[PDB]
């Protein structure tokens, strides 16, 4: 008797997300789907009975197959704001609501026009580190950790500049060795070939 | 209007006690305690219907205990806490399972159980001004904030432009990275980005501040390292516009 | 909260014949609630190896049990069923009659 | 003959003595075939008829998990009804539940039923059309609303009209030895002189199955119903049943009275005079 | 084979 979700999905903007939830050795009469963000707190979404099939709200499309022992959850016209982990939950009589694990969704943004670059940020007068910033590339590019033990590199991340309908990727690398520099700190990654490196 | 949970974050050593309080949605008869480990989904601990117990066969009565007494709010105790108990502890209240059987979860109570409090140290914050080489290529200016050398992973980072909190144009790392990634009691580091227009950054009356809230120890815990008690505090770093 | 007093029938399973082994039944029915004492009696004393049926109920929620034990009726022996319920002030004693 | 499978659940609270005692028992027609007893050792649903030991562990695990579900529902419901009725947790209270399904001679579904009771009186019950409830009290309305909101009726019907009558067919087919038999009564009449004036005519029917039987007296041919006695059908112990009917008569008129026995194990009714 | 459909009050 178990409850299997997916395993780490991600899609592009606009494309619709499909999350699956299969259960074995059960019989529910009620399915529920939840959205939990990093920072804790599941928040309820949809709720589908066994005799119904397909229930829609906004961009949410959920299905409950009694005989297949499976529920399918659909976010249509997916937004990057929709990126979080999504929980399946069954209702076993009398009132045992059991949860599956997470399927973590990440809706990568439609980078309109790429602009790959690695900028050097002015040192803080109060820390020893030097920080380079890799920004404005399309989501195809992947960012790897550094092979140096004393060089830190954070995974890429989205930037909703809401005011002017702008999203952009970015990833940060900092280290305090004197022989460390921007021109190749992200050189353990497949950088876009036309990536601009400024001049002092 | 909300399911209340205390405390936001709580650090305790092994063999200690800890109690989480939860107040449910007004009028909900059914209250649940759930445990959520790092990556898994919520697993039920104990479940009340009014002041009585529906399901607690899953509740390890070696250490855990909980009761609703009044049939309203309830508390969940751990005497004593094992190191395997570090997790999120969720409270939820629901009405009758049916067309309106949705569950209502609180913000969660993040428990962290440690070997010894010797490693709990607050973060250091510093911001780095936008690249003067970027502002001339694009028409935007991005700041970066670094929350370095803190432990445990109890940090909330926020950006404040001109006294008001900001969200538009912000990324913060979904998860922190360690500074000695193989070390066992390793110390953490986090990063964040605030992007605005160039014309905005170039206006000197404009004040930018990156704020990291750290959740450390209560006063009941005792610090005898003589090296400044690492308690729940706030560490910020600032910058003004530069024409 | 309703209470109803029991319906005791004391009888043998097979048509009783002296000297030949049989079964003594005490059919307790119609009562409510379920907590009820039922002992079987040889002459005066209480028989020990007396087992009963499982608790079930009629359409009107009245309960019914069947207590029973192996026995061999003699000419000079007298059997009876003793029942105490919450609705009886004094415990009722129905004796066993062969042709009834 | 028609057939029916029923399940009877009883749950009696015990203040200060721990968890409430729970007992569930199942019948096919008049033959009991499963039971559960919360005070018993196994904590597991037992068989009580040879033709049900035929089942593998896939089944016995189930009826044990399911019966433990019923058990922990009645466990909460007692505390629920105690609050519904504003009673103290000092008196012992009793929850009962009953459901099953009937079939015709063609073993097709005929009618279902599910119904609840608190402390010996009606509480709630599925309507005969299996699509809505009848609450017997103001308190039971709260239950009704709760269960209307969860579509419980649409799901007990699904069990009642479907799964229930299928397994009844399985049960009848597995135990065609026992459940489909028809043991006819071994009838006779005894005569006990009360005084010099009256005499008791007792008309017996022993060792029969199933137990729906009809005893009647007829003076001069048309039904006699005054001065009669009629004991409730009683279990023999061997899985058969016993029942008698008496009538008190004036001396000399014994032959005017005739006892009539009707059973599904009888072609045409038996008739007995005194001799 | 009893039901699985048991709910609270």
């Amino acid at each position: 008797k178990i409850e299997q979700n997916s395993e780490a999905l991600n899609i592009q903007e606009g494309k619709t997300a499909t999350l699956t939830c299969n259960y074995t050795n059960y019989s529910p009469a009620y399915l529920q789907w939840y959205r939990q963000d990093p920072g804790r707190g599941p928040v309820f979404l949809l709720l589908i009975r066994e005799n119904e099939k397909e229930k829609r709200k906004e961009r949410l499309k959920v299905t409950f197959d009694t005989t297949l022992k499976q529920s399918l959850f659909h976010i249509t016209a997916s937004q990057p704001a929709d990126s979080a982990t999504y929980l399946c939950a069954l209702d076993i009589y009398p009132h045992d609501m059991r949860f599956g694990a997470g399927t973590r969704l990440t809706v990568k943004p439609n980078i309109q026009n790429p602009d790959p670059a690695v900028y050097q940020l002015r040192d803080s007068k109060s820390s020893d580190k030097s920080v380079c910033l890799f920004t404005d590339f399309d989501s195809q590019t992947n960012v790897s950790q550094s092979k140096d033990s004393d060089v830190y590199i954070t995974d890429k991340c989205v930037l909703d500049m809401r005011s002017m309908d702008f999203k952009s990727n970015s990833a940060v690398a900092w280290s305090n060795k004197s022989d460390f520099a921007c021109a190749n700190a992200f050189n353990n990654s497949i950088i876009p070939e036309d990536t601009f490196f400024p001049s002092p | 209007a909300g399911v209340a949970q205390s405390p936001r974050y709580k650090i305790i050593e092994k063999r200690q006690s800890v109690a989480f309080w939860c107040n449910p949605i007004s009028g909900h008869a059914t209250l649940y305690w759930y445990q959520q480990i790092l990556g898994q989904g919520p697993k039920l601990l104990i479940q009340f219907q009014n002041n009585g117990v529906v399901d607690d066969s899953q509740l390890p009565k070696d250490r855990f205990s909980a009761e609703r007494l009044k049939g309203v709010d309830s508390t969940l105790k751990i005497q004593p806490a094992k190191l395997e108990d570090s997790a999120v502890y969720l409270c939820a209240s629901s009405l009758d399972p049916g067309d309106t059987g949705e569950l209502f979860f609180g913000e969660g109570s993040r428990l962290t159980v440690l070997e010894d409090l010797k490693n709990v140290f607050p973060p250091e914050v510093a911001v780095f001004e936008p690249s003067e080489a970027e502002i001339s290529h694009t028409q935007k200016a991005t700041l970066v904030c670094l929350a370095t050398g803190f432990y445990p992973d109890h940090v909330e980072l926020s950006w404040w432009v001109n006294g008001k909190e900001v969200h538009s144009g912000v990324c913060t790392d979904p998860q922190p990275l360690k500074e000695q990634p193989a070390l066992n009691d390793s110390r953490y580091a986090l990063s964040s980005r605030l992007r605005v227009s160039a014309t905005f950054w170039q206006n000197p009356r404009n004040h930018f501040r990156c704020q990291v809230q750290f959740y450390g120890l209560s006063e009941n815990d005792e610090w005898t390292q003589d090296r400044a008690k690492p308690v729940t505090q706030i560490v910020s770093a600032e910058a003004w516009g530069r024409a | 909260m309703i209470q109803r007093t029991p319906k005791i029938q004391v009888y043998s399973r097979h048509p009783a014949e002296n000297g030949k082994s049989n079964f003594l039944n005490c059919y307790v029915s119609g009562f409510h609630p379920s907590d009820i004492e039922v002992d079987l009696l040889k002459n005066g004393e209480r028989i020990e190896k007396v087992e009963h049926s499982d608790l079930s109920f009629s359409k009107d929620w009245s309960f019914y049990l069947l207590y029973y034990t192996e026995f061999t009726p003699t000419e000079k022996d007298e059997y009876a069923c003793r029942v105490n319920h919450v609705t009886l002030s004094q415990p009722k004693i129905v004796k066993w009659d062969r042709d009834m | 003959g028609s057939h029916s499978m029923r399940y009877f659940f009883t749950s009696v609270s015990r203040p200060g003595r721990g968890e409430p005692r729970f007992i569930a028992v199942g019948y096919v027609d008049d033959t009991q075939f499963v039971r559960f007893d919360s005070d018993a050792a196994s904590q597991r649903m037992e068989p009580r008829a040879p033709w049900i030991e035929q089942e593998g562990p896939e089944y016995w695990d189930g009826e044990t998990r399911k019966v433990k579900a019923h058990s922990q529902t009645h466990r909460v419901d007692l505390g629920t009804l105690r609050g519904y009725y504003n009673q103290s947790e000092a008196g012992s209270h009793t929850v009962q539940r009953m459901y099953g399904c009937d079939v015709g001679s063609d073993w097709r579904f005929l009618r279902g039923y599910h119904q609840y009771a608190y402390d010996g009186k009606d509480y709630i019950a599925l309507k005969e059309d299996l699509r809505s409830w009848t609450a017997a009290d103001m308190a039971a309305q709260t239950t009704k609303h709760k269960w209307e909101a969860a579509h419980v009726a649409e799901q007990l019907r699904a069990y009642l009209e479907g799964t229930c009558v299928e397994w009844l067919r399985r049960y009848l087919e597995n135990g065609k030895e026992t459940l489909q038999r028809t043991d006819a009564p071994k009838t006779h009449m005894t005569h006990h002189a009360v005084s010099d004036h009256e005499a008791t005519l007792r008309c017996w029917a022993l060792s029969f199955y199933p137990a729906e039987i009809t005893l009647t007296w007829q003076r001069d041919g048309e039904d006699q119903t005054q001065d009669t006695e009629l004991v409730e059908t009683r279990p023999a112990g061997d899985g058969t049943f016993q029942k008698w009917a008496a009538v008190v008569v004036p001396s000399g008129q014994e032959q005017r009275y005739t006892c009539h026995v009707q059973h599904e194990g009888l072609p045409k009714p038996l008739t007995l005079r005194w001799e | 084979h009893m039901t699985e459909v048991v709910r609270h009050c």
